[PDB]
């Protein structure tokens, strides 16, 4: 058991952040995706993400997929996503809250990983650095 | 439901539909069963999408490069030649239509484009891409144009990119290296670089499409034009006298095509796979039955070698081929799809402007990216993806999103 917590804030309008937030495909990210359920007094969405990532590659020579689910329903700013690893052995959940704090806006993410660990840990909080730069990076781009 | 006793066979519309016809009306007077064959819009998606759920024809024409893709969604009868009836196609050709280690496919002729010019206007091609600008310029004064061909498919266009090191995926040991997409280096910049430059000095519009350019060749008012086997039936009908002959060489390189065989997979789902086994060996590849298509549109050079022996007498073929050669045979790996689009986008954006052709590329070389969980889903994600976005300037699109969904789900069952 490894947690992670970090905020990061967004020089950026939620809504800015919350449309790249949608967006995988970013040089810093490998991984496809797909979006499998999406309803709507409220937003809710399902995707499945397979993310790619020699011992413990051997362990997992398969690809791992990740399911996300993420609601934004509030007319208060708002998303939630949450991250399951699919496979025989041990779980991480990511949750990331997108709101803006003083519009800039700001998440904040946690990493809960169960079972060395320490290299999933500093794996996946590098993932979420990553992933800030991402979105950063599809606000150019889009 | 796909119909039982029957047969249906979709192929594209620029290929010898009615030619196919022919050899289905054969199949029907044998046997009393009937063929039908419709070249629908969009025919390398729709397959995708109705194939998905069931549904579709029985039998599906395209080029080998999307075949990976459908038959790793689950999309595509594994096919079981004799060994007696694969000695009569070209080793090679099989190789094509092998996605790990089964057959999805029948190959049936070798594409590739080749340079097409007026003789009367051009007695003499130019053997160089850094040519055209001056014979253009020429043309002008004349009130007639070097060069028009397709640029909104990017098939037309990657012989040029690819020239000077432009690729796809990398290829090492008998493996791709998806991680690796090869379309935003020097190589390829400079080669879509030539041709922006070609559209910023007036010697090419950059709306010109498959049938603009046509009419242009066909009607005197262009030189030359780029184009595949099937083109030729309709300068056949024209009055032109032209010749087919090696693409133009850039940076002192060949032109470097994407190579594909047109190959024939039978639905997965079709009730009719031994009547679709039996028109496609025992009547489409056969020397009438290609020779009917053949003569409809030119196939190319054959996978039959009975036939191609008679076809490679043909200066066109010789030409095709030696195109063929100096190219490269697409893959099948179901990524193409990406990649394909990711370059449709780069190659429309930096010829219209919107984008430099190094923020062009860059973007595709990202958009590249596969794209999809389910590997023949990728333009369903696309088409769908692409209005949920639009959709957040509301926050309507759940008619693409029934057809996107199926698709992923069917690949979702042979895994969690
Ligand atoms: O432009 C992308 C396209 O390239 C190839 O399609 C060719 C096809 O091979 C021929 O059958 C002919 O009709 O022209 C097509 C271009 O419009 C690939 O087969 C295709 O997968 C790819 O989308």
């Amino acid at each position: 058991m490894k947690i992670w917590s970090s905020e990061h804030v967004f020089g950026h309008p939620w809504d800015t952040v919350i449309q790249a937030a949608m967006r995988k495909y970013p040089n810093p990210m490998n991984p496809s995706v797909l979006g499998v359920d999406v309803l709507q007094g409220r937003l809710h969405s399902l995707r499945l993400l397979s993310t790619e990532w020699r011992a413990i590659l051997g362990t997992s020579r398969t690809l791992t997929y990740i399911r996300e689910h993420s609601v934004v329903d509030p007319v208060e700013k708002k998303m939630e996503l949450c991250s399951t690893n699919i496979t025989l052995t041990n779980l991480v959940s990511v949750n990331e809250r997108l709101v803006y704090t003083p519009e800039m806006t700001v998440l904040t993410q946690e990493a809960i990983i169960t079972v060395l660990e320490s290299l999933m840990a500093n794996t996946i909080s590098s993932n979420a650095k990553k992933g800030w730069a991402a979105i950063e990076w599809i606000i150019e781009h889009s | 439901k796909i119909e039982e006793g029957k047969l249906v066979i979709w192929i594209n519309g620029d290929k010898g539909y009615n030619g196919l016809a022919e050899v289905g009306k054969k199949f029907e007077k044998d046997t009393g069963i009937k063929v039908t064959v419709e070249h629908p819009d969009k025919l390398e998606e729709k397959f995708p999408q109705v194939a998905a759920t069931g549904d579709g024809p029985d039998i599906i024409f395209w080029a080998h490069d999307r075949f990976g893709g459908y038959a790793q969604s689950g999309l595509l009868a594994e096919i079981t030649p004799a060994a007696a009836f694969q000695d009569k196609l070209y080793p090679f050709t099989w190789d094509a239509v092998r996605y790990n280690g089964k057959l999805i496919a029948y190959p049936i002729a070798v594409e590739a484009l080749s340079l097409i010019y007026n003789k009367d206007l051009l007695p003499n091609p130019p053997k160089t891409w850094e040519e055209i600008p001056a014979l253009d310029k020429e043309l002008k004064a004349k009130g007639k144009s070097a060069l028009m061909f397709n640029l909104q498919e990017p098939y037309f266009t990657w012989p040029l990119i690819a020239a000077d090191g432009g690729y796809a995926f990398k290829y090492a040991a008998g493996k791709y290296d998806i991680k690796d997409v090869g379309v935003d280096n020097a190589g390829a910049k400079a080669g879509l670089t030539f041709l922006v430059d070609l559209i910023k000095n007036k010697h090419m519009n950059a709306d010109t499409d498959y049938s603009i350019a046509e009419a242009a060749f066909n009607k005197g008012e262009t030189a030359m034009t780029i184009n595949g086997p099937w083109a030729w039936s309709n300068i056949d009908t024209s009055a032109v006298n032209y010749g087919v002959t090696v693409l133009p060489t850039f940076k002192g390189q060949p032109s470097k095509p994407f190579v594909g065989v047109l190959s024939a997979g039978i639905n997965a789902a079709s009730p009719n796979k031994e009547l679709a086994k039996e028109f496609l060996e025992n009547y489409l590849l056969t020397d009438e039955g290609l020779e009917a298509v053949n003569k409809d549109k030119p196939l190319g050079a054959v996978a039959l070698k009975s036939y191609e022996e008679e076809l490679a007498k043909d200066p066109r073929i010789a030409a095709t081929m030696e195109n063929a050669q100096k190219g490269e045979i697409m893959p099948n790996i179901p990524q193409m799809s990406a990649f394909w689009y990711a370059v449709r986008t780069a190659v429309i954006n930096a010829a219209s402007g919107r984008q430099t052709v190094d923020a062009a590329l860059a973007a595709a070389q990202t958009n590249a990216a596969a794209n999809s969980v389910g590997e023949a889903c990728t333009d369903m994600k696309r088409e769908y993806d692409q209005c949920f976005n639009r959709w957040f300037a509301e926050k309507p699109c759940t008619d693409l999103f029934k057809r996107y969904q199926q698709c992923v789900q069917k690949a979702i069952k042979e895994k969690e």
